């Protein structure tokens, strides 16, 4: 009889995983403070990793990789990419980014202005985006002044001015990929992705109205007037998207986009493996990751950010959550296909 | 990767590698000991007082 | 040299104490005449804990036999090992106590108590470093209950910093001699709450159920009940009588078992308990499953009705110490809802190489569980069923007691029940 | 030459002390009768091994050690054991009844009545020293004597020997080989009162030693003898610089200079490799890079924690056996390119390396196999704060209910000393966090 605790009640993903575990009749839930557990569905912030793996006779496992915040933080990611030789500053799939601390607090202010002034003189497109409350502008004076008005670290990266626009509609979008890394640091990519599309036509002559520029599911469902017009919930799945790429562009999702996505996932996760691997550790870790990509009109894929506690699409909750139990939990705590994942082999 | 202060002798050697540059007095202790000895005495007296009743 | 002084009082106390010395004397290779004839040095390593060494290599139990009637102690002196006890350590009167707590505590017992303390003082003066005392007695009678707790009160007055330990037989209507047993038990329990560090609660109904249902004894006798107590007393004292690090002495045992001074009443248990299919080998998992099973417990309290504050387990015999840790950790990790979560690692396990007589291996269980409140609830309800009509009180007011003393003992036990209740939530 | 005096307190301290001095004797060629055929100066000398051994006119080499226990059963083993001849009776001090795993009982009740006797026996050893460096104090956290009496002894030692260094070897409590529920209380009580009196403390977590014995030595159920012989190898590697010719950590003061830049953060992490089973057919001898690389594996640390998520303030490499500086630097380079070694910005990123050519000595009939080279890494990592967090958590669980507190108040301790000690640990955890996290 395996035992687990739940320390993040807001997690929709692991609320289902906990629902499935109990359904097997072989897992038992304990109070969130009972140390005698096999599996911890831990909190998001300040997870006490130092208390794991010190219970005699219990193989303990947790759904978070200590140190993965280096990849799932805006500022941390930019630093990781610029400082890690495995990724290099010349990394071609990540937008030119800079970490900017507000003046009320190293900092890449002057380095950003140098590249900014270079684009301005070269007649090139010089539209940047600041985030950490988002601002899209083509004037460096507005981007910096907006960050000074705040009090947290921000990042300024190049705004993909030539995104791939779906038709009909002429609308932006982004791609979410769920990736599961198990205790053995196998990188599993969920076969099912989701495109969070904008229901408003993309407009390059007005970054003030950010409804057609930001593809967030919450912004399209609150400030957009065409929500749910083209696809249910501004969510197009891979089957539809692949068929589109064939009818319009005469190519496949696998060839034009998915190869780059798998390459980016491997590069990011293999880079930090020596720092977060639990191979020789007194406890074991696994973690679900949410990768967000951008596709430009050249069919080039760009990495936007990595989410450490992602949510799943309503239609894909059952399949993925069950897949989490199979490869992540039962692999360490077996019970008494055609896998839904895609193993990205690599050298450990 | 620099090696400095190499000291060699018959039974070994030592050196240094640099990869990158950068109370209560005796009186007060007796008081604490006697203060705790006093709290024990008071507790035992209350116990004996209780047993005398 | 951490000597323990043993005291047995009243009929029940002397008959159970006699069997206790019978069992452990056999384990240490001591024959009825006090001569050693074992074959393992582990028998004498800690022998002086319970025995004095006389001339001629004679080992004399450090025990004091107390009663207000001669009868039972004449039987002990004529019993199997009756000749092994120091003759001067028989202290007895002639009046008896008529199952009357007041007679044992205030009148008949008061006249005899000083002479018992003289023998206790004598045994202590010859102890290199006295650990403390252990008393065997019942609570439903008059001598063991009333004079027994009077002895404890006066021993704690003369040895205030020594550990006081008792094996206390709790009365049950199903195995009862008189209707006044709840009166005598309620008066004693308050004494024990105040003046003992550890009390092993033994319920006669539990001993009866075990003999009848588990051991398949059609008509259990007091003798059969005392067989269980003997085996249990031998198990819980193995930590003291043989070399070991856990629960080595009485004070360390209390320090790990008693998180609150008044909650020091334990549920003991023993395994195996087999009827006569008695030669079958018992695996470690089976030993552990049964040892925690309510049917193997002798306080007649369901552990599933409370939570364990602390637990001490003693495994005896050549067995897989690794396999013991696995099953112990398995029981805790399979029922962690019955263990308080605010005392980390509150389940301790000790091993002993020498098994009991006639067994390849066994396990003795010592639990400090809030379920023990059920035992004091039963006694309290029986007390109140009679006290509300002042039934049978004249036996006690005739000895100079007042009704007020009963009302206070009643409230004292209900406070104890309430104290257990706050820690069960 | 400057003498060092070793003090062993409680069962853990005494049994570990017995295993260390057994190893010391085998390392220096000292026989159980105290004789040392290789010492050509009879009845005296100022050699490196004389920091730990005095000499009589008869040629006996006597440890500069005191054993203290509030109960005699453990120290009686020493009085009748193999090396009974080494010590004279003044060095072995035993009371009648122990502290019952009760810090207050060891510190106040029993400690008050035997402390002056212990200081008098230490003073006798000090009077034989022409230039005493300080003291090495061995004790457990969980025991009533190791916790309670040790802290009292340290307070007095700071009073009688103000300018003398004091190092600790402390045994961190692990339930797998523990039977006392109150050891978190004792651990935190003795850390609070000892913190200002200890210049450098090497914590050994029994949990770690236990698993190294099961994993590397293939011992299904390790005993204290197994644990202690492994611990004495690590202790030996740490004290070798004081007992042999050398230039690194030549006196107790250098331990603080090289390992403790901030006084309260004086708990270095020890990592040791290789630990090879003697029952093995015959193991492939590991290289300098392989044993060095193992110093950054959690599996061979004396305290289970993850240095990848802390910051280093200092790092010492102590090699024994066939090792030349060339190989050490080569391995260090290869490790910086693969490992996550983050130093605090106000400390240089480097390693102090000591090499003793004599390979580790193994006790005949022990569990460890003879190895051609071994290393012990001493690093001051903020990651060791995980052990304070674990410990302070268990403390909070029991103290919220005042469980077992009456045992301490009953021995004369005030309840407010609990919260006072806990607040000091909370401040200690804060110190580590300010130094390691961003
Ligand atoms: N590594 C190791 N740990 C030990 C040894 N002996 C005891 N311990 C640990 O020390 C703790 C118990 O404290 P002890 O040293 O035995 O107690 P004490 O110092 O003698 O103090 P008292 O309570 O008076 O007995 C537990 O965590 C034990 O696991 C030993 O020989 N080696
Ligand atoms: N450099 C860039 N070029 C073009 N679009 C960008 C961009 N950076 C961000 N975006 C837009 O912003 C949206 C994602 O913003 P971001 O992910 O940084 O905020 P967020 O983290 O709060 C949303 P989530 O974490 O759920 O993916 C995408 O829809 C994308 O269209
Ligand atoms: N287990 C057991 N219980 C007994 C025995 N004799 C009496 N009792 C119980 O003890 C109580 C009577 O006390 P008893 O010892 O006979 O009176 P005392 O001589 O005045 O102490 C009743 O609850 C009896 O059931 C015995 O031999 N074994
Ligand atoms: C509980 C109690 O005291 N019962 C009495 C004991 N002694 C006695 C003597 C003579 C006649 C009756 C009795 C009954
Ligand atoms: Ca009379
Ligand atoms: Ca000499
Ligand atoms: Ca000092
Ligand atoms: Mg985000
Ligand atoms: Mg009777
Ligand atoms: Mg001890």
């Amino acid at each position: 009889m395996y035992t687990f605790v739940v320390r993040d009640e807001n997690s929709s993903v692991y609320a289902e995983v906990s629902r499935l575990l109990l359904a097997t009749g072989q897992w038992k839930r304990l109070r969130k403070d009972n140390p005698r557990f096999n599996l911890m569905l831990g909190e998001r912030n300040r997870l006490p990793f130092g208390r794991l793996g010190h219970e005699p006779g219990l193989v303990q496992l947790v759904n978070y990789y200590r140190g993965a915040d280096k990849l799932c933080r805006k500022a941390s990611l930019v630093k990781l990419i610029k400082t890690s030789p495995e990724l290099s500053e010349s990394c071609t799939w990540f937008p030119e980014s800079y970490v900017i601390y507000p003046t009320n607090l190293t900092d890449e202010r002057e380095v950003f202005l140098a590249a900014y002034n270079r684009r301005r003189e070269g007649r090139e497109g010089n539209v940047w985006i600041a985030k950490s409350g988002i601002l899209i502008s083509s004037e460096a004076s507005e981007l910096l002044d907006f960050i000074d008005e705040q009090g947290q670290v921000h990042v300024i990266q190049k705004y993909l001015e030539k995104p791939l626009l779906l038709e009909p509609g002429h609308r932006k979008f982004d791609i979410r990929s769920w990736v599961l890394v198990d205790h053995l640091y196998n990188i599993y990519l969920y076969r099912e992705g989701v495109l969070r599309t904008s229901s408003e036509p993309y407009n390059s002559a007005n970054f003030q109205d950010k409804t057609c520029h930001l593809t967030n599911h919450c912004i399209q469902k609150e400030y957009s007037k065409n929500y749910g017009r083209y696809e249910e919930g501004n969510e197009m799945f891979f089957e539809e998207f692949n068929q589109y790429l064939m009818d319009a562009l005469n190519t496949t999702l696998e060839n034009s986009i998915l190869l780059q996505i798998k390459h980016i996932i491997r590069s990011c996760l293999m880079c930090i493996e020596p720092a977060i691997s639990t191979k020789h550790l007194h406890y074991q870790s696994f973690q679900l990751f949410g990768f967000d990509f951008m596709v430009d009109e050249e069919l080039k894929v760009w990495l936007i950010e990595v989410n450490g506690a992602p949510a799943c699409a309503q239609k894909l909750y059952a399949e993925l959550c069950q897949g989490i139990v199979d490869v992540a939990i039962s692999s360490v705590f077996p019970l008494a296909p055609t896998s839904i994942f895609i193993k990205l082999h690599h050298h450990h | 990767m620099e090696v400095i202060e190499l000291n060699k002798c018959t039974s070994g050697q030592s050196f240094e590698v640099i990869l990158k540059p950068p109370d209560p007095s005796l009186e007060e202790i007796q008081k604490k000991l006697e203060a705790a000895e006093e709290r024990r005495k008071y507790q035992e007296a209350e116990l004996l007082k209780h047993l005398a009743e | 040299m951490r000597e323990i002084v043993h005291i047995q009082a009243g009929q029940c106390g002397n008959q159970i104490g006699a069997k206790f010395w019978e069992v452990i004397s056999d384990e240490h290779g001591i024959d009825p005449t006090g001569s050693y004839h074992g074959d393992s040095d582990l028998q004498l390593e800690r022998i002086n804990v319970y025995y004095n060494e006389a001339t001629g290599n004679k080992y004399v139990p450090r025990a004091i036999l107390v009663d207000l009637e001669p009868g039972t102690m004449d039987s002990v002196r004529s019993g199997p090992f009756g000749q092994i006890f120091r003759p001067d350590n028989f202290v007895f009167g002639q009046s008896g106590a008529g199952n009357n707590w007041a007679k044992g505590h205030y009148t008949e017992g008061a006249e005899l108590v000083d002479s018992v303390l003289d023998v206790v003082r004598k045994e202590s003066e010859s102890c290199d470093c006295l650990q403390g005392f252990q008393l065997t007695h019942s609570l439903g009678g008059g001598t063991g209950s009333g004079m027994g707790t009077l002895l404890i009160s006066k021993i704690r007055e003369e040895y205030p910093d020594r550990i006081m330990n008792t094996f206390s037989v709790m009365p049950s209507p199903k195995v009862s001699d008189t209707v006044v047993e709840p009166y005598n038990a309620t008066l004693s329990v308050h004494q024990l709450v105040e003046n003992t560090d550890e009390t092993y609660c033994i319920d006669n109904e539990a001993l009866y159920d075990i003999c009848f249902r588990t051991l398949k004894l059609t008509t259990p006798t007091y003798g059969d009940l005392n067989h269980l107590v003997s085996a249990t007393m031998s198990g819980v004292t193995t930590c003291l009588r043989f070399p070991g690090q856990l629960n080595a002495d009485l004070r360390k045992l209390a320090v790990n078992m008693v998180p609150f001074p008044r909650l020091h009443f334990f549920m003991p248990g023993f395994a195996p308990l087999t009827s006569r299919q008695q030669y079958r080998a018992l695996t470690v998992p089976e030993l552990t499953q049964q040892m925690f099973d309510s049917k193997n417990m002798m306080a007649a309290c369901d552990p599933r009705h409370g939570r364990y504050l602390t637990v001490a387990a003693i495994f005896r015999g050549r067995m897989s110490m690794k396999e013991v840790d696995e099953q112990m950790l398995n029981v805790q990790n399979k029922n962690s809802s019955y263990f308080v979560e605010w005392i980390p690692n509150n389940v301790k396990t000790a091993v002993c190489d020498i098994p009991p007589r006639g067994l390849k291996m066994s396990a003795t269980f010592i639990g400090n569980s809030t379920a023990i409140q059920e035992l004091f609830k039963r006694i309290s309800e029986q007390f109140t069923a009679m006290f509300r009509r002042k039934a049978f009180l004249h036996w006690y007011t005739g000895e100079g007691m007042d009704e007020m003393e009963f009302t206070e003992a009643e409230s004292n036990m209900n406070d104890l029940v309430s104290e257990y209740q706050q820690y069960q939530d | 030459m400057r003498e060092c005096i070793s003090i062993h307190v409680g069962q853990a301290g005494v049994q570990i002390g017995n295993a260390c001095w057994e190893l010391y004797c085998l390392e220096h060629g000292i026989q159980p009768d105290g004789q040392m055929p290789s010492d050509k100066t009879i009845g005296g000398g100022d050699d490196s091994f004389n920091t730990f051994f005095s000499e009589t006119g008869a040629g006996k080499h006597v440890p500069r050690a005191v054993f203290v226990d509030l109960e005699p059963t453990v120290i009686d083993e020493v009085r009748t054991g193999t090396y009974r001849q080494l010590f004279h009776p003044e060095q072995l001090i035993t009371g009648k009844e122990d502290a019952a795993n009760n810090y207050a009982r060891g510190h106040y009740t029993i400690g008050k009545e035997i402390i002056d006797l212990v200081l008098d026996r230490i003073r006798k050893l000090a009077d034989q020293c022409t230039g005493l460096q300080g003291f090495l104090v061995f004790h457990s956290f969980g025991g009533g004597t190791g916790s309670g009496f040790t802290s009292l002894l340290m307070e007095r030692l700071s009073v009688d020997y103000g300018k003398k260094s004091k190092l600790e070897f402390s045994i961190y409590p692990a339930p797998q080989v523990s039977t006392a529920v109150v050891e978190p209380y004792n651990s935190i009580l003795t850390t609070h009162t000892t913190l200002e009196h200890s210049d450098c403390a090497f914590m050994v977590d029994n949990e770690a030693i236990y698993d190294i014995c099961r994993r590397n030595l293939d011992i299904e159920r390790p005993t204290y003898t197994n644990l202690n012989r492994l611990i004495s190898q690590i202790v030996s590697s740490i004290t070798a610089s004081l007992r042999f010719d050398g230039a690194l950590n030549v006196d107790l003061t250098e331990f603080q200079t090289n390992l403790v830049p901030y006084p309260r953060i004086h708990f270095p992490l020890a990592t040791y490799a290789p630990v090879i089973s003697a029952e093995k057919a015959y193991h492939e001898q590991l290289s300098v890079a392989e044993i060095t690389n193992a110093c950054f594996e959690p599996a061979n640390q004396m305290v289970k924690c993850d240095p990848r998520h802390g910051k280093y303030m200092a790092c010492c490499l102590l090699y024994r056996g066939d090792v030349v500086p060339k190989d050490v630097n080569a391995a260090i380079a290869t490790i910086k390119t693969k490992r996550s070694i983050q130093f605090v910005d106000w400390c240089p990123t480097g390693f102090k390396v000591g090499i003793n050519y004599q390979p580790p000595t193994v006790v005949p009939g022990g569990d460890l196999a003879k190895v051609q080279r071994a290393v012990c890494m001493l690093s001051n990592t903020t990651a060791i704060a995980e052990a304070w967090a674990r410990l302070d958590h268990k403390f909070d669980l029991m103290y919220a209910k005042r469980a077992f507190v009456h045992w301490y108040v009953g021995e004369g301790m005030e309840e407010g000393e609990f919260s006072e000690a806990r607040e000091d640990m909370a401040a200690l955890e804060k110190d580590y966090e300010e130094v390691g996290v961003d």
